[PDB]
C-alpha cells in the first residue's frame, strides 16, 4: 500500500533470439525497467535455457 | 543531369549512367580472333552470371527488408551529401577516404542500402562483396560516435553476418568462386578495353 | 603517490575495438594497468 | 654482398584478423614481394595458430 512491490514474468528461451546478442538487450530493457519502480524483482523462469554447462564445445 | 553518386554501383541491367570521385564500373560494351571469341563468351557466361545475380538479390532481400525497415538512422551518412557534392568539380578526397579539416575523422560512409541497388544491376560475383558491404556497415559503426551506436550498429552488422553465414554455402561458394576467376579475368579485360578505346 | 597505477576491469567475452579502447587508453597514461577477469571466455 | 636473402617475418595471426578479406590481401602482397626479390624466406612464427586444428 505504501510501495507496491512490482513481478517481472520472464520465460527461458524467449529471451534466447534470433540475431547475434540482442538477447543481451532483450534483459538490457528488463534491467531498465527494474530502476523504474525501486521495489522490483526478476524472475527468471527457465533460467537453463539461458545458461546450461559447458559439455564439450 | 546525371547523379551525384560517389559509389561505385554499375552492372548490366543498369545504374551506368553515373559519375564518382574514385574507380567506377561503367559497364555496357566500355589479335581479333581471341577479342572476338572473348566477346562470345563474355555475352554467353555474362548473361548466365546475370541471372545468378538476380537469383542471388531474391535470396538477399527476404533479409534486406527486415534490416532496412528495422533501422534508419543508418540509413544516411551523418555528413550531409552537399559537402561531397562541391568536391565531384573543409573535406578533401584522399585515395578514396574523405578527409575533414575541424577534427580529423576518416568515414567510409553508406546510406544502408548501397546493396540492394547494387544488385540491382549486379556485380556480386561472390558472397564475399556482401561480405564487403556488411564490413563496411561495420566501418560505418567504428568511424563516427560514441560507444552505444558503435555497439548497437555492431548489433545489426552480425545480425547480417549471421544472415551471410547463411547466404555462405559451400556449393554456391565453389561456383562463386568459378566465376570469380571469370570476373577476374573479365574486369582485367574490362581495364585493359576502356584504356585501349 | 607521484605515479598511480590506473585500474582497468575487464570481463570475459565487437571486443577488437573494445580491445584496441583499452590497450591505447593504458598507453596515454604510462602508469596504468591491464585487468582481464575470466580469460577462458576470451581464449578456449 | 651482391644477392640478398630477404626475410619477411610474420607473427601468430598477425595476417589472420577477424575479417575475411584482409588475410588474403595480406597474404597476396606477401607472396607477390617474394616473387619481386627473388632470393626470400618468409617466416610465420606460431603456425599452430596462424593454421590451427
Amino acid at each position: 500500500d505504501e510501495r507496491k512491490i512490482t513481478f517481472f514474468m520472464r520465460k527461458g528461451a524467449d529471451i534466447l533470439s534470433k540475431w547475434v546478442g540482442e538477447a543481451e538487450r532483450q534483459l538490457r530493457l528488463l534491467f531498465e525497467e527494474a530502476k523504474k519502480h525501486q521495489p522490483s524483482i526478476i524472475f527468471f523462469d527457465e533460467i537453463d535455457g539461458l545458461a546450461p554447462v559447458r559439455s564439450s564445445k | 543531369g546525371p547523379t551525384r553518386r560517389l559509389f561505385p554501383t554499375g552492372g548490366p541491367f543498369g545504374g551506368n549512367d553515373v559519375t564518382t570521385i574514385f574507380g567506377k564500373n561503367t559497364n555496357f560494351y566500355n589479335p581479333l580472333s581471341e577479342k572476338v571469341v572473348l566477346r562470345r563468351k563474355l555475352k554467353s557466361f555474362q548473361h548466365q552470371d546475370m541471372r545468378l545475380k538476380n537469383v542471388l538479390k531474391i535470396k538477399l532481400s527476404g533479409l534486406m527488408d527486415l534490416f532496412k525497415n528495422r533501422y534508419k538512422r543508418f540509413r544516411k551518412p551523418p555528413i550531409d551529401d552537399a559537402f561531397l557534392v562541391h568536391l565531384f568539380e573543409a573535406y578533401i578526397k584522399d585515395e578514396n577516404m574523405i578527409l575533414e579539416v575541424s577534427t580529423g575523422r576518416k568515414f567510409f560512409n553508406m546510406d544502408l542500402d548501397i546493396v540492394e541497388e547494387r544488385l540491382w544491376n549486379g556485380y556480386y560475383s561472390e558472397p564475399k562483396q556482401f561480405l564487403k558491404d556488411i564490413e563496411l556497415i561495420y566501418r560505418d559503426a567504428n568511424t563516427i560516435g560514441d560507444r552505444e551506436r558503435v555497439i548497437k550498429a555492431s548489433e545489426m552488422f552480425a545480425n547480417a553476418q549471421m544472415g551471410i553465414e547463411e547466404i555462405s554455402t559451400p556449393d554456391f561458394i565453389q561456383e562463386c568462386k568459378a566465376t570469380r576467376q571469370r570476373d577476374l579475368e573479365r574486369q582485367e579485360l574490362f581495364l585493359e578495353d576502356e584504356e585501349k578505346r
